[PDB]
DNA sequence: GGTTATAGGTTTGCGGACGGGGCCGGG
DNA sequence: CCCGGCCCCGTCCATTATTAT
RNA sequence: CUUAGAAAGCAAACCUAUAACCGUUCACCGCCGCACAGGCGG
């Protein structure tokens, strides 16, 4: 019902490449201390990237919780920042769907842990891992419990005129929960 | 002193396969991007349609082999891109030699066709790792081989930093990391040294095995193509000759029946 | 009448004194090829074909065996062939310059200033005998306990390694020390060696003091000292003297030669160049010129004269001469 | 004052192999690709290689430089430097002729840096002549190209860069070991080819210490360094000479054969390249020729029994 | 007499092949690509180079000098200077002219430095001009390049460097021996052109040793030295003459043989690369044209087909 | 779109004049 | 037998530093 | 009979270490499961 938004301001030092991951994970982080299923985001100006501003979306009050909790404070500068209001009454949906292949290193290794799979089974499995591709725009997020860089990867359902409710899980991204677009 | 005796490098062939192209080396000419292809110009006393793929065969570079394979101060230096991948950092002259050797992925497959994209394609390979620069890391800006600018304190937490991390590649064996003052190299007829770090068999046996791990598991995504390592074979030289298993295949020897070669002692 | 003298890798340059225009003294000409004496001006010097050189080549063609300088002097012969028709004669120079630095040959046989052949003496009496020590022990001391040293001080402690090399290089330390102003302590000793030895007097040419002389004089001092507790005959030359030593200073190579087996070091030679700094042009380099072109010599005369100047060289049967040095110049062409 | 026999120098051909540039000339100033200049492309070595294409400004006083693109490895082939061989063949000791001094140059002289590389120390002015003469190494196959090269920044300086490649490579090249050089150490600055300064009793010493090494080296034969006071060269008419060290037949073979060993087994590592030496051809020359082995001869012969030339005498 | 029969001159070209520079010029003042000047870059011996371009303003006098990587080989091809091959040819006697002196000078003045070379004496006016006249030799192949070098271990002073180098290099040469110089030896201080300081007598004994080396020379051939009191000039108008020995056509045949055989075998290990002498086309000149076998060739005669000229008289 | 950063930009040496004594020649 | 010139060896010398769109 | 004449620029030295020509450096490390089924955590 409200939402925010935060423009990226393109830098020498971090290409706003770098900027939108690392606050999407400061966001992220956010969302952790925050423990809210209900805060959302969109990227309204993506556009093959996922573009140069991040819209959140949830109540008015969490919101307010954001910008006073101050979560991404030394990025703050990099950061072009609209005040909390309620979204336009003429408006469109859609969900944001994490897409991940059931296919990854870690888990061939895992089949050949478990004894699972065959010689020729892993050379199939790496050209059926390899063979696929994502053309959806993505992020590459740095972590700490896991301590790997990751590929995270976006697709969005097209113009859902009704709102569906539903959960946000972890970085605000929603699989099966529509968020306004506009 | 004397002479240096035990394995010398750990050679490798590399045997990958994949569809289009993974390595494209650029536009130019009407005009067309292209692909890296070895021994291949443009230049007439051309067309893009006229190339024969047998005589001039798409490759992938070293650079991205490299790239792809290690996919990454102190923990510069701790990491396997400090060891095994070497550095260069342009402020003052600090540097390190990367014990890894690559040749070019050569595609035996044939099949072009008019950007200029590939079907199948098949890759072969060999390349090498250097004990010598593996084992030692010189610390000392005497011979300007210096990777960091370090403190008596810094040198030995250093060390162990870096036992900790070749440590943590393979628990079962037990690693040493040891700093010294003063490390020579054998058959100098003087006793002059470097301040560095000095890596025992364990050390040297897990940073071969992680690299060796990598190369076998080693992919590269591109949009239009890919590549995977198919088979890989490993030989542990002791001789003197370099690519032993690339002119001779009937003396490679797949298991390490001697210790690493010590090429420094501490003086 | 024309002669083309076609020529390859000519030498420009002349290293010596006095003229070849003149007969050569008996210990011939002085030679000035050094860079010493390049370094001096007007021993530099480059030339080009002039008439003489011309003339030269012309009286060669005839077949003259006279030098040129005699030939004009009708010296030998009764007339001097060319004296009509000298003043008749150009040339027309085309060559192409190269720079190039050559080696060449130094023949006064000069002693290097800093070398030394065959092999150090370290059984030398005057380093292995008992007065030894305390004799070479005072070029060892520093300027303090020398100034004291020189004023009745019979006192040397030092200890030190007694080597021909270990000398001249402490002296070659020595040398390399700063100047001093004149101040109380150094007019005591100003006074004192004046005193002792009156001769030569301790400054610069120009308004300095050098620590070196000091210490010079000083083991002077001391060999007129330890004379009464020993014999120094075997530390002084015939009519004594310290070898490679003066009293104002050193010498390197009198030194080592005395304490070396063999003769002193001969100079070869060295390359013929000159560094010199031109302002505005900084460092400018000069080295030997050597041209390689054609020359066209025109005489003005009858064809008569012409053909009788041309039956005289084919008469001479002269070929393949060089051209002012070291060259190889033929005639290209006659015409008449 | 007789004229010199026996053999007179030991000439080789040396055929190589490798991936890759084992030694880069450097960065050089070309035309880009339809941009005009860039100061960044790297090169390896080219025999007769320009980067300036002869067209001029005249007055401006530009000079147009060659595509990067353009170049013909058939008329300008891939080379490695004699200096960057050289190095790698004596690569251990490399970095030791830097703390030499007088005793330091009675180690330096006993050794495979001193008897066969040649070296030089300015402070005191003392060298030795290097009787290891060695041509360029030729790349037969000359399959290089453009390679494009790029960090994965992508934004800034670093950027983009690019190189001139080369695939598998095949080196040829020739050599020549001298005798006169090799078995004659002089020890008198005399003639300004003093390799130390010596004293009277340290002359024999050095021998002896060379002895020991040349020994050290193959304890089969049987080395003999001889030190002399005057030792004179064969043919001049004054008979003048230096205070040195002449070796023996046996020690010069032992030179010769642990040089043309070390030439026999060389291997490089750089630039992230390879080199190794596939096959040495030798030949012991004791006609007057030089590198006769390179001009056509099908019927060299060389025997057991012939002795190494002789070209100094003791006086 | 009327006039001078037989073989005027021996011309002859010289046809070399080599690798590398044998010859340098030495380190040249450049600019650097940052616009200052580089004071090292090792350049050889190059025809009709200049390092200048001119082209300055008044108010400095400067030269505006030239980049290193400038060059036009085909302009300025490379050489090796007259000096350098002069110098390897007589290379065993190269010191032996410093010991020179008037006593000694009898060993000197038998010899091939005294012959062929001439020579000159220290603080004296005796002298003798050499008979073989020699060009530089040029460098028709040009494969020259600019070649980078450093040092290992170390950022100094003498860490980074280069030379312009070469690698495969055939040269072209000519030269020639004057029979009239050669024939004839001047024992008299007459015109100052005096080997020897005579006393009377000594003729016939330096004539009787003079003899002795040149049989030593050829033992198949049958030498004659005739020392007489006055010599003059055949073709000459003149009449006056000096005291000395003149050497009949077997000697000329010796000296002009012997001087072949050197320039045939001659070869030349200098800086790191090598120099030999391939093939020699000789011309033995009767004809009134000097030097023919530069322009015309066709009218070369390899054989000796008469005797030598006889440029004096007895009395 | 960027179109190289980073240091290193040579090291050493390259005589001779002046005075005294001895030997040889001339008167 | 005396004087002068010439030749050889020992002794004692030492001056300098600039340039680039 | 020319600028008297004879006259090595000589000896020694790794251009060396690092970098995808490309979608934003990076398709990662684990968990549930028989799965080369489908998913989950950061």
């Amino acid at each position: 019902n409200s939402y925010i938004d935060i423009r990226l301001k393109p830098d020498a030092e971090m290409r706003e490449a770098e900027l939108s991951s690392k606050v999407f994970t400061k966001f992220h982080k956010a969302l952790v201390t925050l423990n809210s299923h209900k805060i959302g985001i969109s990227f309204p100006q993506m556009k093959l990237s996922l573009g140069q501003l991040f819209r959140i979306h949830g109540d008015a009050s969490l919101l307010h919780d954001l910008q006073g909790l101050d979560w991404l404070g030394p990025l703050a500068g990099y950061c072009q920042v609209t005040a909390v209001s309620a979204v336009p009454d003429h408006v469109q949906y859609r969900i944001v769907s994490v897409k991940r292949s059931n296919l990854s290193k870690a888990k061939l290794k895992r089949l050949i842990a478990r004894g699972s799979i065959d010689k020729d089974g892993e050379k199939r499995y790496k050209v059926k891992m390899l063979g696929q591709g994502f053309d959806n725009p993505y992020l590459d997020l740095f972590s700490s419990s896991t301590g790997q860089v990751y590929r995270k990867f976006f697709e969005f359902s097209d113009i859902q005129a009704h709102p569906l409710d539903g959960e946000f899980d972890s970085y605000g991204l929603s699989k099966t929960a529509t968020v306004p677009w506009f | 002193m004397q002479k240096v005796t035990g394995i010398k490098s750990v050679d490798f062939k590399i045997k990958a396969l994949g569809h289009g192209v993974v390595n494209w080396n650029g536009p130019t000419t009407d005009n067309h991007t292209l692909p890296k292809l070895r021994g291949y110009t443009n230049l007439t006393g051309k067309q893009a349609t006229d190339i024969n793929f047998k005589e001039t065969p798409l490759y992938i570079s070293q650079n991205c082999i490299r790239h792809h394979l290690f996919r990454e101060l102190k923990n510069v230096l701790a990491s396997i891109t400090g060891l095994i991948r070497g550095y260069v950092v342009p402020s003052s002259q600090c540097k390190r030699t990367s014990p890894l050797l690559l040749e070019d992925f050569v595609d035996q497959l044939g099949n072009g066709n008019f950007k200029t994209t590939f079907g199948d394609t098949e890759y072969i390979s060999y390349g090498s790792i250097s004990i010598e620069q593996l084992q030692f890391i010189s610390l000392d800006k005497k011979f300007d081989r210096a990777a960091m600018v370090i403190k008596e304190g810094e040198g030995e937490v250093i060390a162990a930093e870096l036992q900790n991390y070749i440590q943590s590649l393979n628990p079962s064996l037990n690693p040493q990391a040891i700093f010294h003052s003063n490390y020579v190299r054998r058959g100098t007829i003087f006793e002059e040294g470097e301040c560095g770090i000095l890596l025992n068999d364990d050390a040297v046996k897990a940073l071969v095995a992680e690299t060796l791990e990598r190369l076998a598991n080693l992919s590269i995504r591109q949009a239009k193509g890919y590549m995977y390592v198919d088979d890989i074979t490993v030989d542990y030289n002791d001789s003197h000759k370099m690519m032993r298993i690339k002119r001779d295949e009937s003396e490679i020897i797949n298991e390490q029946h001697a210790p690493f070669a010590q090429y420094f002692y501490a003086k | 009448m024309k002669i083309i003298i076609e020529y390859d890798s000519c030498w420009r340059n002349a290293f010596l004194g006095g003229s070849n225009n003149e007969p050569v003294p008996k210990k011939g000409r002085e030679f000035l090829g050094s860079m010493t004496s390049l370094k001096k001006e007007g021993n530099f010097k480059v030339c080009e074909n002039t008439l003489d050189t011309v003339m030269g080549v012309l009286n060669r063609l005839i077949g003259d065996q006279r030098k040129l300088y005699q030939a004009r002097s009708k010296m030998y012969e009764s007339a001097y062939y060319f004296e009509a028709l000298e003043d008749k004669v150009s040339f027309i120079d085309k060559p192409q310059l190269t720079n190039e630095i050559s080696f060449i040959r130094n023949m006064n046989g000069s002693t290097d200033q800093n070398a030394f052949t065959g092999m150090i003496k370290v059984s030398d009496p005057v380093f292995t005998s008992e007065y030894s020590q305390q004799f070479w022990g005072v070029l060892a001391l520093d300027f303090t306990q020398l100034c004291d040293f020189i004023i009745k001080q019979s006192q040397v402690v030092g200890s030190i390694e007694l080597n021909p090399l270990s000398i001249i290089n402490r002296l070659e330390s020595l040398n390399q020390e700063k100047a001093l102003e004149n101040s109380d302590d150094l007019a005591q000793v100003l006074k004192v060696l004046n005193e002792y030895f009156p001769d030569i007097e301790y400054l610069n040419n120009k308004g300095l003091i050098t620590p070196i002389s000091i210490y010079c004089s000083a083991l002077y001092l001391q060999l007129a000292r330890l004379e009464t507790s020993f014999n120094m005959t075997t530390a002084k030359t015939k009519a004594g003297g310290i070898s490679g030593i003066s009293k104002r200073g050193f010498t390197k190579k009198d030194f080592m030669d005395r304490y070396t087996t063999g003769p002193k070091k001969t100079i070869w030679g060295n390359p013929f160049i000159k560094k010199e700094k031109i302002k505005g042009q900084g460092e400018v380099t000069s080295m030997m010129t050597k041209a390689s072109g054609q020359l066209e010599i025109s005489i003005d005369v009858d064809r008569d004269k012409a053909q009788e100047i041309k039956i005289l060289i084919e008469n001479a049967g002269v070929s393949s001469f060089y051209l002012g040095k070291k060259g190889l110049a033929y005639v290209s062409n006659i015409k008449l």
